[PDB]
RNA sequence: GCGCAAGACGGACCAGAGCGAAAGCAUUUGCCAAGAAUGUUUUCAUUAAUCAAGAACGAAAGUCGGAGGUUCGAAGACGAUCAGAUACCGUCGUAGUUCCGACCAUAAACGAUGCCGACCGGCGAUGCGGCGGCGUUAUUCCCAUGACCCGCCGGGCAGCUUCCGGGAAACCAAAGUCUUUGGGUUCCGGGGGGAGUAUGGUUGCAAAGCUGAAACUUAAAGGAAUUUGGCGAAGGGCACCACC
């Protein structure tokens, strides 16, 4: 439940795994392996109102939370691995992953390689829709 | 929350222009007298001449255009 | 209109005229 | 109830004599309860690590895969597992007006381990170059193709992974590729896009110990 | 009245291309007729960026960056306000815009 | 995070680029067959152009019979919308979508322009083959080739400008060479509705395809463009009878 190596002479690393869409965002923390967690988080474990899901607000509170989670177990420096929705439906990422950065960055942790590990396809099946597509 | 901000202040140098839906608040560019080389852009509201003094609660946060 | 739904009115009446036909027998 | 972070140990993983820098961080298991066992809990776990975390200050856009294999209490032995390459940098490759060259191939080194390269490749816009386009015939792609197989083919089944990954590490295949490769078609970017493991024979504990050391 | 000189895209040997979808909506597009942009962005815009220099353990490190393209429909990118219309006789312009920044 | 299985598709490279009679065509490699252009002091010597009847191919959807059905998604089911929505929206979802056969021959199948031949401007570019001409590179010597630069030829997708010329004008290097009217030749239209309708023949298991009137009614229906207009179109300015 603690790092018994020196925080002064090392510092120890996991992974975050930053899934941000346009309804929602995840805070997800493991280690370099992946294969187990510290701990999780979503957009609606801090605010009870669907509304407010996709914010900077639930992101900075999900950063507070695994922040402190972090501090507390020993875990001192963090990977970063951003996500947008992925597959066949939007490319580019949600407005509160960078407030989540900026929430995980600005409470004392050391970063590490940042990148991006967004579900690229080849060729994926049909989008959902018609062929008119999502008119309004 | 328990975070405590230093007390920050200011200098202005030259005025710029105003934003604001109706436009009340008026962009100006300053500097820091106990820092001489950092500046931010900041929102002010009420009437402001250049050569005079502002007062902050923080200095680490940047104000967006609209929205 | 557009000739469109027209022609679909239109083919709905030959079929409906073409039953009427064939009952008529 | 309770947290079960209480049921934890905190193991090391380390890099065999192959790498330079031997340890990259920790790992999380919890202790063995009859069923369960702390040593199988280990296996699977593959690790994505860079190169500059495991030599000096070399290239920082490739990434190596890492698979654990055995424990002996409080630290773990690692072995070499494939290759990757970093998105920002496949993703600042591909620019407009010059041709892709992709080649791959199913080699087999002199122990079981089997392993499926691949190459990708991007044309000389030269030095007194005015033509927007400088593309490639069909048949000179196709040749230059057939040359990356025919180099990348040469190259492995003459070794073993303890000498062809470190001559995987730097540029050499890719110079290999970049140097016997200007009489058809002049390239100027060629590297490895990714190794992907296919087939590994019968676990024995002796390679696994002569690697670390 | 014939509008333009082309029809709306640069289909003038083939007849048939393909077709892919926008980002918005789901709408069909041919390929040469949509409007792409191919755009270029970082990781941080412009807020963080000194928070990842001073907080990173790696010395003066490099922020990357993140490579995206989107399709659009005609009328999503006017919706989007991308592209805007202008006189006929300034419609014959085929110059991009000066990028300044 | 690790393995396994299924089907669909070949992103980024991907272009006012290429090929094909057209529909249409994109992982790599192998096999079979075909073709334009180019080069030629090779061959036959008018074998040619357009073409009723007849014939081949033919987007998507549709029908019959097997296999497969990942995703998507007509019919339909459920909640919110609005005065009302069995519409838009979201979760599901049958038939289809995929492959092998068997069929109708229908698209804004459009460059809304049939083919062959000849003539009359300029300019910069791109693709193919051939030909030259300072120079750089696969290291230096050195030739042949690939790569790059500067010119040319012939064909093709195209582009900019033009008081040649034309047109109702948009615009056209063809829609030009037309009262100064004739190069050769297939299809097709005579105000708008009725109506691509009734009937008859034809083809098809069927959805329907081809051929296709009349009665009656009507003085307008249409194409190009200027001038104010009306935008829940974009882009500037002003007003305490607009506001902070
Ligand atoms: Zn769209």
């Amino acid at each position: 439940s603690l790092g018994p190596q020196v925080a002064e002479g090392e510092n120890v690393f996991g992974v975050c795994h930053i899934f941000a869409s346009f309804n929602d965002t995840f805070v997800h923390v493991t280690d370099l392996s992946g294969k187990e967690t510290i701990c999780r988080v979503t957009g609606g474990m801090k605010v009870k109102a669907d509304r407010d899901e996709s914010s900077p607000y639930a992101a900075m509170l999900a950063a507070q939370d695994v922040a402190q989670r972090c501090k507390e177990l020993g875990i001192t420096a963090l990977h970063i691995k951003l996500r947008a929705t992925g597959g066949n439906r939007t490319k580019t990422p949600g407005p509160g992953a960078q407030s989540a950065l900026r929430a995980l960055a600005r409470s004392g942790m050391k970063i590490g390689r940042i990148e991006d590990v967004t579900p690229i396809p080849s060729d994926s099946t049909r989008r959902k829709g018609g062929r008119r597509g999502r008119r309004l | 929350t328990s975070r405590v901000q230093p007390i920050k202040l200011a200098r202005v140098t030259k005025v710029l222009g105003r934003t604001g839906s109706q436009g009340q608040c008026t962009q100006v560019r300053v500097e820091f007298m106990d820092d001489t080389s950092r500046s931010i852009i900041r929102n002010v509201k009420g009437p402001v001449r250049e050569g005079d003094v502002l007062t902050l609660l923080e200095s680490e946060r940047e104000a967006r255009r609209l929205r | 209109m557009r000739a469109k739904w027209r022609k679909k009115r239109m083919r709905r009446l030959k079929r409906k005229r073409r039953k009427m036909r064939q009952r008529s027998k | 109830v309770v947290d079960p972070f209480s049921k934890k140990d905190w193991y090391d993983v380390k890099a065999p004599a192959m790498f330079n820098i031997r340890n990259i961080g920790k790992t999380l298991v919890t202790r063995t309860q009859g069923t369960k066992i702390a040593s199988d809990g280990l296996k699977g776990r593959v690790f994505e690590v860079s190169l500059a975390d495991l030599q000096n200050d070399e290239v920082a856009f490739r990434k190596f895969k890492l698979i654990t294999e055995d424990v002996q209490g409080k630290n773990c032995l690692t072995n070499f597992h494939g290759m990757d390459l970093t998105r920002d940098k496949m993703c600042s490759m591909v620019k407009k007006w010059q041709t892709m060259i992709e080649a791959h191939v199913d080699v087999k080194t002199t122990d079981g381990y089997l392993l499926r390269l691949f190459c990708v490749g991007f044309t000389k816009k030269r030095n007194n170059q005015i033509r927007k386009t400088s593309y490639a015939q069909h048949q000179q792609v196709r040749q230059i193709r057939k040359k990356m197989m025919e180099i990348m083919t040469r190259e492995v089944q003459t070794n073993d992974l303890k000498e062809v990954v470190n001559k995987l590490i730097p540029d050499s295949i890719g110079k290999d590729i970049e140097k016997a490769c200007q009489s058809i078609y002049p390239l100027h970017d060629v590297f490895v896009r990714k190794v992907k493991m296919l087939k590994k024979p019968k676990f024995e504990l002796g390679k696994l110990m002569e690697l670390h050391g | 009245t014939k509008k333009r000189r082309n029809n709306g895209r640069a289909k003038k040997g083939r007849g048939h291309v393909q077709p892919i979808r926008c980002t918005n909506c789901a709408r069909c597009v041919p390929k040469d007729k949509a409007i792409k942009k191919f755009v270029i962005r970082n990781i941080v815009e412009a807020a963080a960026v000194r928070d990842i220099s001073e907080a990173s353990v790696f010395d003066a490190y490099v922020l990357p960056k993140l490579y995206v393209k989107l399709h659009y429909c005609v009328s999503c990118a006017i919706h989007s306000k991308v592209v805007r219309n202008r006189s006929r006789e300034a419609r014959k312009d085929r110059t991009p815009p000066p990028r300044f920044r």
